[PDB]
């Protein structure tokens, strides 16, 4: 704990109902609770695209910054799968990505290893 | 005599209120297609031009 460095910035995540209220502040947990058949992933992945610092109440940009991300779900449908995809490449952020996927359809166990391989 | 000067100056005022009315409803016509015209030459420039930038993009990240 004496390592770690208390939190200090935010970003524009481009939704009000954060974005005012509640502050995505960097390197936070912040889970989305959901429930089936609903908008689960559309709208995480909305904050993949407009994810982004601010230089202007700051010295500070992506001047300063590049920007990355690394996903991974861990078995999940096929249309849940591909209509990700789509939107890594055009953004094209895909490139300084990592991912790691597991179907919903490979051996069920290996649920458990997957989520600490990527983290 | 006087009764028809007086229906004269009477018509007549009336005739200058009707040309200047149709004339300024056909200007604001004209007028309205300008800028109807304009907003739309740039709404078709803005979408081309980042979907331009955008594209080669996805190219150079390719």
């Amino acid at each position: 704990p004496v390592a770690r460095r208390k939190p200090e910035q935010f970003i524009q995540t481009g939704i009000s109902t954060i974005d005012v209220m509640n502050t995505l502040v960097r390197g936070q947990k912040l889970p989305i609770f959901s429930g089936s058949g609903l908008p689960a992933n559309e709208i995480a992945a909305q904050i993949a695209r407009q994810a982004t610092v601010r230089p202007d109440l700051s010295g500070e940009g992506e001047k300063e910054e590049p920007f990355a991300v690394v996903f991974a779900a861990m078995g999940i449908t096929q249309r849940e799968l591909s209509y990700f995809i789509q939107e890594f490449e055009r953004t094209g952020a895909l490139s300084r990505s990592v991912l790691f996927l597991n179907k919903a359809d490979d051996p069920t166990i290996e649920r458990i290893l997957t989520p600490r391989m990527a983290l | 005599s006087k009764l028809e000067a007086i229906l004269s100056q009477e018509v007549e005022a009336e005739i200058q209120a009707l040309l200047q009315e149709a004339e300024a409803k056909a200007e604001a016509v004209k007028r309205e297609a300008e800028e109807k015209a304009k907003a739309l030459l740039q709404a078709r420039e803005r979408a081309l031009e980042a979907q331009y930038r955008a594209a080669l993009r996805r190219a150079e990240s390719a």
